[PDB]
């Protein structure tokens, strides 16, 4: 998926927020890896993406 | 004279009291009441205490 930078912290176990509560929630016993990379050159438009 | 019996009683009773009093100890938790912790903290935070 795609989020904003400030919401990157929300994608992690034991997190609360708009993204965590309403969009994507991870379990407390989650086992895996989260990889977030900037996509400004891809998901940004002059008129607003 | 009856102390041998009375003593016994007290011992047992004492233990129970101690046991019950152990329900009112923090043990390092923020509070000694489970309901208070549940109501004041989210599960991810509450479970720690």
């Amino acid at each position: 998926f795609v989020i904003r930078g400030d919401e990157v912290r929300q994608i992690a176990p034991g997190q609360t927020g708009n993204i965590a509560d309403y969009n994507y929630k991870l379990p407390d016993d989650f086992t895996g890896c989260v990889i977030a990379w900037n996509s400004n050159n891809l998901d940004s438009k002059v008129g607003g993406n | 004279a009856l102390g041998k019996l009375q003593d016994v009683v007290n011992q047992n009773a004492q233990a129970l009291n101690t046991l019950v009093k152990q329900l009112s100890s923090n043990f390092g938790a923020i509070s000694s009441v489970l309901n208070d912790i549940l109501s004041r903290l989210d599960p991810p935070e509450a479970e720690v205490q």
